[PDB]
């Protein structure tokens, strides 16, 4: 039956789709991590500016 | 004939997997760029707004 | 019309690296085509040919292959007088032919 041939095409395509999909999942996760680290650093800046402002006051 | 065709495809089909891995590695490089771009834009914009308040 | 013979299971489509091609061959020349089609380009798997139907003159088959192979395959098919007739499972067109065949034959009565 032709399935023994055709499945070799579909195997390469499925392996390709998995590798690209895993990189897309990592891209989405890295975008979320960038937001989360930015949210921490802006609070550290607010706290530093607060200490400077209290010293100037 | 048929055995040489099966050997030729079994070798050549690896180039599709290699190009798919190279595309995934380009998406991973775009992920590292976008992480730095998004983090930098958010940190600087908010830091400037916070600084102006003080 | 391809609508009388085409079905999805004979096709490889909706894919990044994969294509399907369609070729008609005279019923005597088919005995050469069965082996020669696998020699028209690199990156063709063995037994990629799926016949849709025979007739009084000829056979039509789908060939399944990687995207790099397709233009060498079609050009060397033309060089060997094998006639390219690409109909990549056009579901909207086969349905339109069936719908209008049923409608016009009914409306005429």
């Amino acid at each position: 039956s032709q399935s023994q041939g055709i499945q070799q095409l579909l195997q390469a395509e499925k392996r390709a789709a998995e590798k690209v999909s895993e990189a897309r999942k990592r891209k989405n996760r890295r975008l979320k991590q960038a937001k989360e680290e930015a949210q921490a650093e802006i609070e550290q800046y607010r706290l530093q500016r607060e200490k400077e402002f209290k010293a100037k006051e | 004939s048929d055995a040489d065709v099966q050997k030729q495809i079994k070798h050549m089909m690896a180039f599709i997997e290699q190009e798919a891995n190279e595309k995934a590695e380009e998406i991973d490089a775009k992920a590292e760029e976008e992480f730095n771009i998004e983090k930098g834009r958010l940190v600087q914009t908010q830091r400037l707004k916070i600084m102006e308040y003080y | 019309s391809l609508a009388e013979i085409v079905k999805k299971d004979d096709f490889v489509l909706d894919s990044e690296y994969l294509v399907t091609l369609l070729v008609v061959v005279p019923k005597l020349n088919h005995n050469d085509w069965i082996k020669q089609y696998e020699t028209l380009a690199e990156m063709v798997v063995p037994r990629s040919s799926n016949v849709l139907s025979e007739d009084q003159d000829s056979y039509l088959c789908n060939v399944t292959l990687f995207k790099k192979a397709v233009d060498d395959f079609r050009h060397k098919a033309r060089e060997n007088k094998f006639i390219v007739r690409d109909f990549q499972y056009n579901e909207e067109e086969m349905r339109a032919d069936k719908e209008e065949m049923n409608r016009l034959s009914t409306d005429k009565k």
